Order: C-alpha cells, then structure tokens, then sequence
C-alpha cells in the first residue's frame, strides 16, 4: 500500500554517465541522474525508463 | 570568501530541473526562455551562466521553482 | 583556543584589560582576532569589545565601524551595533547613530534589534529635535512593535530600547569614564 | 671503474686491458651487450666505446661510504635548492 | 634577457594600470527593505493557502 | 487490514487509468485518466487476469 | 539555545550512505549522549538495511539493531541511541506525516531524542545542508507547527583536518615530474594560434562597441563571445603552464646532477 | 588480477582514526587493526568503507596473536545487508610502519577475501602529508608497496569541503599552487636520500647485513643520474627556454594590453562622471 | 552457576592422533566437549568458551560464542598427528580470554593433553603467573604418556592456584573409557566451576 507509483520516460540523452535528457513520457523535458546498479552504459538514448 | 558564495550558490544548480530551450533576453541578467512545460517566462540567468554560450534558443538547464537559467 | 568561548572572552578580558585607553595593539589584535576567526560570535564579541578599550574616544568608532557597518556578516554588522552604542551610549552623534539606522534595517530582526538597542543606549536625553530621529526610532520601536512580521527579536529589542529610553522614569541617565571610570557602569553591558 | 661521467673507449684501451688483438675488441663488445651486460653504442670512425650503462654487482664496506658521501653531497643540492627558493616567492605559499 | 627584460615592462604596465585605474565611487547597497517585506508577505500568502 | 485498507480505499476519489502492458518481469505500467504514465511495480489490489491493456 | 554536535566521522558516514543510495530514502542510527538539557552528541552512527518500502517505523530492525549493537560493545563504542537520521534527496529538509509517526516511536524510547534530516543531492560541496529538530520550504510542512527545528555544531580535532588537507593534495614524486615537452609545445603552437584569431576579435570589438552603451552591450555579447575574456583567460594558460614547465626544468637540471 | 594504483576514500581515514581515539590504544606500544571494504576486481583498489577489528597482541614481542573471525563473518554480512556493493578486501593496522605477524596474518584475510591488501593509517600525522601506506604480498612472499591517493567521492567532497573549509587552501589560481607543489616535492627528496644514507651508515655499523639487491639499485640511481653540462644538454635546454620566452613574451604582453584598455574605460568613466556631477552643481 | 569465560584447548596431537578410548582420543574428546559446554552453557547460559589448536601451528578453531557455534566449529577435524603449541596456545587462551565477551565473565581454560609436552617449568608458571595475574580459572584434561604428570601439568595448576576454581584445579586423564563419568570426578566440571 504505501508503494508508490514510478514515473515513465525514454532517455533523450545521457548528459553525463548520471546527467540525463529525458522527456517525461508523460510531459516536458528533465535533467536527472541514473541511481546506481542500474548500468549507467544500458541507458541509451530513447530508451524507455 | 569569494570563493565561497560563488561555491555555495552551486546548490542553486541541483540536479533534477527542468531543461528549456532559451528564447530571449530582455537585457543583461535576464531573458525568456520556454519551458518544456509550455511556460515561457522572464527569467533570471546565474552570474556563473558562462553567457557568451547563449545563441538565440539553446536547449537550458532550469530552476524548477526560482524557475531560473541554470 | 580552539573554543570560540576562550577566544570570546579574550575580547572581553582584553577590554576590562585596556577598556577605556585604547591599546592599539590590542585592538590591532582584536581587529585582526575579529578578522581571523571563523566562529562569527566571537568576532561580534569582538567588535562589541573594541568599544570598551574605545570607549574613551566614541570619536573615530563611527569611522572606525564604518568598515564593520558595512559587511557580508550580519554578526560583524551586529557587533558593530554595541560598540558604538555603547562608546556613544552617554554621548552624542547622530553621524554615529545615523550609521546605525540602515544596520536598524539589516534583514536580521536580531541585527537590528541590537541596532534598536544601540540607538537607545545613546539616545537616552537627546531626544525631541535636539534629536528628531527620535521619533521615528520611537515610533519605529512601535511600528515593529505594531509589526506582526517584525519578530520577537525586532520587538523585544524594541519594547527594551524604548524602555531604555524611558529608564528611570526616563528622567535617568547612562554614565562610564565620561572624570574617571566605574566598573560598574560596565558590568550591565 | 672510469666513472662516473667519464666511461668511454678506444679499441687500444680495450685491447690492452683484455689482451685481445683488436678486430674482435667490437665483437666483444657487441657480445657484453646482448647479454644485458652493457648498454651503450660503438662509434667505429672514430674507434670510441660510449657505454651508455654497466650492470652492478656489489660491494664491501669501503665501497658503501663513497655512496654515503655521494648522497651526502646530492642532499646539499636540496637543502640549499628547496631553501633557496622560497625567499624571492615567499608571497606564494599555503 | 630581452625577452625577461620585456616582460617585466609589461607587468608593470598592467601593474601601475591596475594601482592607478583602481581609481564616482560611492551609491553602495544592493537588497532592500520594501522589497523584503514584500517578499516576505508572498511567502506568508504561500503559506497560508 | 480492514484499518488502512478503508484510508487507501475509502479515498473515494479514483483516477480511472486504462493498462497498457501487464510485464511479468509483476510489473505493469497505465495511463491515467489524467493522460499519466507510471509504471507501478505493485500492481496492488488487482489481479493479473483482471489485468490485461 | 539547544543543540547538537556531530562528529566528523559521523557527517562522513552519513553523506556517503546517503550519496549512495539515491533516491530511495535511507535511513540509519545514531549514537551518542545527552550532556544537558541543552545538548545532544552524536559521535557514531551506523546505517540501517534497505526495504521494498521507504523509511518508516518497522524499517527500524530490531535484530539488526542489537546485533549490532553488541557487536559495538566488543568494540567498546557502548552509547544511547540518540537520534535518527534520513535523507530527503531533493525535496530539502523537512519531517513528512510518516516521518512524523516514526520520530514519535523515537520519542517513547528518549523523550530527547532528535530526528536528522539530510538531503544527498542539492548539498552542494560549500555548505552541506543537514537539519535535526524533533517534534511537538518547510513550513508547507509545519516547521514550527507540528516540531521544531534545532542547531547543529561539529566536534572537532588539530589532526582529523590534517587528514583531511592532504585531501587535495598531489602525490610524492610530483613537483619534479615534467610532463611530455613535445606535447607542451602543441599548446603554446596550438593555444597561441587559436588566441590569433581572437585577436581580431577584440580589434573588431574594440572598433564596434567603441560607439555604444550597456543595453546595447547586453544585445552584443550576450549573443557572441567577446574575446576580451578570451585573451585574458587564454593568457592565463601560457603564463602558468609555461612558467611551471620552465621552473620545473631550472631545477631538475640544477638539482638532479 | 595483478593491481597498480590504490585509491582510498577519506571516510576510512575519519573511520581509523576514530577507533584509535575511541579506543585509547597507546600509540608507543600499542596499535589498532579493522578490515577493509570496497573493490578489488579491477587493476586498482577502490577502497571506500571500514570497520573495526577487536584484536589482542601476545604482551610485549608478540610471538602470537588474536584476531576475532567469528566477529568478522557476523559483521561483514551485517554489512552486507545495507550496501552489498562493498565487498571485504583486506586489514589496516594504524601502527607507523609494519610490524612480524603482520605477513602472517595477511594470510588469513586470504580466507575471508581474494587478493587481500593492507595499508597503514598514520595516527600521529606529526609527518607530512598521505597517512596511509598501501601494501600487498607477493612472493619468499613479502610486501609490495603500492601508491595511493586520497579519491573524494561527491559526497565526501561534499563532506570534505563543508568541515575543512575552515583549514582548507584560499588561493586557487595555478601558478601558487604548482609553485607550492614543487617545494613540498623538494621537501620530499631531501628526506629519501636522509633515509638511505644513514641507513647505508648502519650497513656500515648498524649491523648491516648486505642487502646486495639494495646496493645495487643505489648503483643505478647513480647509472641514471642526468651528468652533463654537455655541449648537448647545454644546447637542448637553451634552444628549450627560448620557445617559453616567445610564448611569455606575448601572454604578458598582450595581457597588458588588457589591462591598459581597461584603464581607458575607467577614465572614461571617471570623465563622464565629473561631466554631469558639475554640470548637477549649477542646480 | 558459571558466568565466565573458558577456553578449549585441544591438542590433536600424539595423543589425539591414536584412540585413547572411543573412537579416537581426539573423538573422545569430541563429545566429552559437548558434554562439557553442555553443562557449561547448562551452568548458566552465556557462558562463554574458546576453542584452539596449537600445534606447529596454534590458532583458535572458534571463540567467543556460547551455544553450538563451537560444537559446529568444533566439527571439522585438526591436525591429528600435530604437536604442543600449549604455552602459546595457553598464552594465545589467556589473550583470548583477555578478549572475553561482555566480562564480569571470569577467565577459564579446558585443556586436552595430547601431546608429550614440551615446554620449561618456569614459563609454565610464567603462564600460571600470567593466568593467576590475569585471574583464569584452569583446569587440563591430560592423558600422556605415563600420564603428563610428575611434570608442568602437576606444577602449574598448583603454580596457578592461589583460590582453586579462581585459579586453577586438575584432573589428569586415566587409561580406559568412561570420560564423562571419569570427569564427573574432576573439578574439570561440577564440583568449584
């Protein structure tokens, strides 16, 4: 119950190995880091998160 | 101290805002950018904005609420 | 020391020390000490100490704050309050007090609230266009004191600057080597 | 032994102390390098040695003291050098 | 030593330049008080809603 | 359980959210009637077959 | 008039494990001692293990706990648990409802004990924001409504900073090491080559603006690049690099001999 | 496998430290040992966290020892459980230099991790600069010394910069800091050759027994020693410092040119000034 | 009853190495442990105990615990044909305990005797000094050769012993089987703990 929603988006790009460009699947554009074991080399540009 | 405000503002930074694209500025210390939300404001540019970088609609790093030109 | 608390007291030993007569050493030390420490306090303290061991020339100490008047640091600026309030405190200058006003307007409610206080401690007297900015510092007292956004910094400092105004039925004075010293007359500060 | 900065030469000087005629003289010293003996070139025009380095073995106690006076003299140097510097750029430290 | 000999000279060029040059000096005081107290009342209109 | 199930639940208000991909890698992402994707990895109360675009 | 002192290691461990786990808010202990009633120390601190959920009260993990609490005592670290740390990555420093809860559960234990707040992203390297307060931006929250805020101050050692100086500090072998000549001189053949083009550029600058003002300034080089920063900044590379480069040879020909 | 370069994170400084002051072990005959935990997979050691070891020495000299293993595997996977990405690598003792059962017990850490290393926090920090020393065993089997580093991880310079501020360096620039740089690297040569001097002097009295393998690399420190104002060197060297003239020659200069452009704006400013000021004093 | 620490020094070792009684004397003293701890830990929960190989090569074969930790560690064999480490295991069980857990517990070493004892009687009683110093309570199973005995062993619980369970007490293992029952006599158990 207290588990929470995540938010979803394709990587526009990889700013640096943790800076993104990613545009909310649902809205506007974001800068934002990666968070740890998730393999900063998978994220790719256009790659759904 | 110098030093330090200009360090200390890093914060001012952050790092999950809200990429713009940079449309105009209305004069030093200022312009309008557009806001991938749609918004486009007046908005306040950092003395650290390494200006000369800023041809006329660059895709831009923005404070969320002081909604600024990061 | 380490601990702010010796290097504060230093200020305060080296006034009740050279208090009065300016050591110039002393207060080249205690500027520099002011100047060189971290822990902002102390050099506050530091400040308000200078005008002990100034106390008996309130002459240059607007001159002299003029510098600490205008600072990034509210406590350097809250320092300078006393200080002059103080050396002035049974003197005159409005040049002095005057300084002080804008400081009465720094951001920090506890700057100008010390600036409050500073004002009153000299404008016990010289009131009523002998000094007509008494009015407003009166009634700037009552317009924080009206204030609601005006903290209990800014008001209390306000209400106690007001009655220091109006200590001893505001018919009394406040008095310290204007002649020869009394301890005394320190202590309370 | 014809150190420090004084190591080269002739083929004579090689003749003589190996007893070797000299043609050999540079097929012996060819040979002493590629075994990692010696490093160094040969200048034949001018029949010159220039041993670039020689491999070192060891020592008794006698020798050991050249190599402490050695270094005493190579710390002089520093001493003198690092504390001759910061005089003129006394107004650069941290 | 005509090339150090040169350079001294410009430095000293930029030097007198910069003790000289260094000198309407006066009008000092950014931030406010009206201002402030606007800024403030924003903040406790936030607040409120 | 009847507790905070009724303070999730009883919240009358509800945000109709069509499915969209039911990965089992448990997982499952919707849209909201607010036209709002979030990938939820707890499909909470709702079962898989009552789960499907 | 009350507040807390953290040690050194205890700030350390706390932004490293907060650092790390971006952005599922940790959450660990803290040990220490209550000097007064208007003190609280905190010198230790240890971290407490993840959940498929946030930071909340049965996140606190008894086994874990003692476990390691023992574990300590072998060690001779044996302190009260004081407080309770926890990260707001990216939404400042402030107490949630749930935050709230727990910091109560935390308060039938001491009826001191604090709630630490810390916030891994925006700490910029200057100032690291860290809060602790305990219960009744953030004032959408209830600062001083539901709790209140506290003070924080860090205990310190002459020699714990001399650790930390040599932080920024270079290698042993450094100071006589000069880098690649053939490669430095690409930078003075090809720094100084591309300050050429530069140089027109003031001229052009210097010819142009030379009849305007700042609000047609703005108009200019907030477009452009003058190249008044360029030959300054660009200048400033030579000089040092050069001047280094050239010291570093003096000695090493002087010195090593 | 085989590693070169040795990072180390500020945080197992603070960490030791610590345990040395929490634990009030004399630092004349007396020292403190904990373990170790970061990466080891690469061909360098990224070392990040650590934890303290309860441990005894046998009186004075010690013949034996003790260290708890049952503490170790009951804290590492306590550790585990919070970030697993840190994996036990090797020991510290905070003690100056080595020790006897130090190589001895390297080998058993050679049970609960791979490669296993150990390095040494000085306490005292009454030398200069770089506390540790980063050491592992190869065969014979001795230590290698290894280089390190002190590597701040963005929180520890986050960490770092907030505390150490009030100590920290204020003059930035490049040219102070690479002039300072150099001294404290003069600073340092100067006390190796101390070093090996006196020791040589104790080969030569201090019971020496040979060391053969040191002599020889003396030997070639002196097969490598730069000779020769060389009509060669004297030439390179020359022909060397005229390029940085030309390059000088024209930073300095051109750089006052700057400045004396900035200049004209002031007096500009300045005539400006007075312009309207006495043209405002008539009324 | 008890709360202190102990120690279990077992020898596998020349004696070990050969059955003494069921199956092995190293066996035999396997479950005469268990049987032991049992009781110990039986004499009051927490009580602590060491266990530890010396040997050409003393170390502990497990510590600190208080339950099956040991009797798990305990498991897995030794050297079996191996030699006397005793006064450095001894010296290693006085350090030990030196680290014993959570103290108020009092010092305690069990010691099997399987090995011929090699070691001079004043270290012996340096070790005897340094438990009475330390304050160890000692008791040793031995049976030796002869028995060890007329020896350190005979010695050194009486060099150790100022108060006997404070101390030191002894038993010196007979010849034959009946370990348990053996040292129901001996202050190894019951009796002063």
């Amino acid at each position: 119950l207290q588990s929470v929603g995540q938010i979803v988006g394709e990587v526009l790009k990889q700013l640096t190995e943790e800076k993104f460009i990613v545009k909310a699947t649902n809205g506007p554009r974001y800068v934002v880091g990666c968070r740890r074991q998730l393999d900063k080399s998978k994220l790719k540009p256009g790659t759904r998160v | 101290e110098f030093l330090h405000a200009q360090e200390e503002v890093k914060r001012i930074q952050s790092i999950p805002l809200v990429i713009g694209q940079f449309l105009e500025a209305v004069d030093q210390n200022t312009a309008i950018v557009g806001s991938t939300t749609g918004s486009n404001y007046y908005v306040r540019i950092l003395s650290t904005i390494d200006r000369e970088l800023l041809k006329p609609n660059a895709s831009v790093a923005l404070h969320k609420h002081s909604n600024a030109l990061v | 020391d380490k601990d702010p608390i010796l290097r504060r007291s230093g200020m305060y030993t080296v006034a009740m020390a050279y208090c009065g007569s300016g050591n110039n050493k002393a207060i080249r030390r205690l500027l520099h000490v002011a100047v060189s420490d971290v822990n902002d306090d102390v050099r506050r303290a530091a400040v308000e100490s200078l005008g002990f061991i100034l106390f008996r020339t309130p002459e240059q100490c607007p001159s002299v704050v003029s510098l600490l008047s205008e600072s990034y640091n509210p406590h350097v600026r809250y320092g300078a309050a006393m200080a002059l309030g103080i050396c002035c405190a049974g003197t005159g200058n409005k040049e002095a007090i005057n300084l002080l006003e804008p400081m009465t307007n720094d951001p920090v409610n506890y700057v100008r609230q010390g600036a409050l206080i500073a004002s009153a401690l000299i404008m016990i007297q010289q009131t009523e266009i002998t000094c007509p900015k008494v009015n407003q510092f009166r009634q700037l007292y009552s317009k924080v004191i009206n204030d609601k956004h005006d903290d209990v910094m800014a008001k209390f400092g306000a209400i106690l600057a007001q009655g220091i105004l109006d200590a001893g039925g505001h018919n009394v004075t406040i008095s310290l080597q204007s002649g020869h010293t009394h301890m005394p007359s320190v202590v309370g500060v | 032994t014809r150190p420090a900065n004084h190591r080269q030469l002739t083929f004579e000087e090689i003749a003589k102390s190996a007893k070797i005629t000299v043609n050999e003289v540079e097929l012996l010293v060819m040979k002493a390098l590629s075994v990692g003996l010696v490093k160094g070139s040969i200048d034949e025009v001018d029949k010159r040695v220039h041993m670039t380095w020689v491999q070192p073995r060891v020592l008794d106690l006698q020798q050991i003291k050249g190599m402490k006076d050695r270094l005493e003299f190579w710390c002089t140097d520093v001493k003198s050098m690092e504390m001759l510097v910061e005089h003129q750029a006394h107004d650069i430290l941290t | 030593l005509a090339f150090h000999q040169r350079i001294s000279f410009c430095l000293d060029i930029h030097n007198m330049s910069v003790k000289a040059m260094r000198f309407s000096y006066n009008k000092d005081l950014e931030s406010a008080e009206e201002r402030r107290e606007r800024e403030q009342q924003d903040l406790e209109f936030a607040k409120e809603m | 359980e009847n507790s905070e199930k009724i303070k999730v639940n009883k919240t009358l208000p509800y945000l109709v959210s069509n499915v969209i991909e039911l990965l089992d890698v448990k997982c499952a992402v919707i849209k909201t009637s607010t036209r709002q994707t979030y990938f939820l990895p707890v499909i909470g109360l709702v079962d898989a077959e009552k789960l499907k675009p | 008039a009350e507040q807390v002192y953290i040690s050194s290691l205890a700030l350390l461990k706390m932004l490293k494990h907060g650092r790390a786990g971006v952005p599922m808010e940790v959450m660990g202990l803290m040990l220490g001692e209550f000097v007064d009633d208007y003190t609280v120390r905190v010198i230790d601190v240890f971290a407490m293990p993840q959940s498929g959920t946030g930071v909340s009260v049965e996140a606190v993990d008894p086994v874990f706990q003692a476990k390691m609490l023992d574990m300590l005592k072998q060690t001779g670290r044996p302190e009260m648990v004081v407080g309770w740390y926890h990260s707001h990555p990216g939404f400042g420093c402030w107490l949630s409802g749930v935050d709230i809860n727990t910091q109560q559960s935390f308060e039938a234990l001491s009826e001191r004990a604090v709630a630490v707040v810390v916030d891994p992203i925006q700490s910029v390297k200057g100032k690291v924001v860290i809060d602790a307060f305990r219960l009744i931006q953030a004032l959408i929250h209830g600062l001083n409504r539901h709790y209140y805020s506290i003070t924080i101050n860090y205990r310190k050692n002459e020699l714990e900073q001399k650790m930390l100086l040599n932080l920024h500090k270079k290698s042993w072998m450094e100071g006589l090491t000069l880098q690649d000549y053939s490669e430095h001189c690409k930078h003075n053949e090809s720094v100084v080559k591309e300050m050429l083009e530069l140089a027109k550029n003031y001229n052009k600058a210097v010819e142009e603006e030379d009849k305007m003002t700042p609000e047609q300034l703005a108009i200019k080089n907030v477009g452009k690049q003058d190249p008044k920063r360029h030959l300054e900044e660009h200048v400033d590379v030579l000089m040092t690099s050069n001047i280094v480069q050239c010291l570093a040879a003096m000695l090493d020909t002087v010195v090593f001999k | 496998l085989a590693v070169q370069k040795v990072v180390v994170h500020p945080l197992v400084l603070l960490s030791v430290v610590d345990h040395f002051n929490r634990i009030g072990k004399v630092g004349n005959q007396k020292r403190v040992v904990g373990v170790l935990l970061g990466s080891w997979q690469k061909k360098v050691l990224d070392v990040s966290n650590s934890f303290a070891v309860p441990f005894d020495e046998d009186d004075k000299d010690d013949s034996v020892w003790f260290l708890d293993h049952d503490y170790l595997e009951n804290m590492y996977g306590m550790f585990k459980k919070v970030n697993a990405r840190e994996r036990i690598v090797g020991w510290y003792h905070t003690g100056p230099k080595l020790h006897k059962n130090d190589i001895a017990i390297n080998e058993l850490m050679k049970r609960y991790c791979p490669n296993s290393v150990l390095v040494i926090i000085d306490v005292k920090p009454k030398d200069l600069g770089l506390p540790t020393e980063a050491y592992i065993s190869v065969e014979s089997k001795t230590f290698e010394h290894v280089t390190s580093e002190i590597g701040a991880e963005e929180a520890e310079e986050v960490g770092v910069e907030h505390l150490l501020r009030d100590i920290k360096d204020t003059t930035v620039g490049t040219l102070s800091q690479r002039i300072t740089n150099q001294v404290h690297g003069l600073k340092g040569l100067n006390s190796k050759l101390l070093d090996i001097r006196s020791y040589l002097e104790k080969v030569a009295t201090g019971k020496l027994p040979i060391n053969h393998q040191i002599i020889y690399q003396l030997q070639d420190v002196f097969n490598l020693l730069p000779d020769v104002s060389l009509q060669e060197f004297v030439k390179a060297f020359y022909l060397k410092t005229n390029d940085q003239m030309v390059v000088v020659y024209l930073a300095s200069l051109i750089r006052s040119v700057v400045a004396l452009h900035n200049l004209i704006n002031n007096k500009i400013a300045n005539r400006d000034a007075e312009k309207k000021e006495g043209q405002e004093k008539e009324e | 009853m008890v709360l202190e620490s102990t120690m279990v020094c077992v020898d596998n070792s020349e004696y070990m190495r050969n059955g003494d009684f069921l199956p092995t004397r190293l066996q035999a003293q396997q479950d005469a442990v268990n049987i032991v701890c049992h009781s110990k830990t039986r004499s009051n929960p927490e009580n602590n105990v060491g266990l530890i190989t010396l040997a050409n090569d003393c170390e502990v074969l497990t510590t600190l615990t208080p339950d099956t930790g040991r009797i798990l560690s305990k498991l897995h064999t030794v050297q079996p044909k191996g030699k006397i480490t005793f006064c450095t295991g001894i010296r290693v069980a006085h350090l030990a305990l030196k680290h014993r857990q959570g103290k108020n517990h009092k010092m305690r070493i069990i010691a099997f005797v399987g090995s011929p004892v090699e070691d001079n009687e004043k270290d012996l009683v340096k070790l005897a000094k340094r438990l009475k110093k330390e304050k160890v309570n000692v008791d040793i199973i031995n049976f030796g050769e002869e028995e060890v005995n007329t020896e350190k062993l005979t010695a050194f619980v009486n060099t150790l012993n100022g108060k006997d369970g404070t101390g030191s007490h002894l038993v010196t293992v007979p010849p034959g089987p009946s370990l348990a029952d053996a040292l129901i006599s001996s202050p190894i158990l019951a009796g002063e703990g």
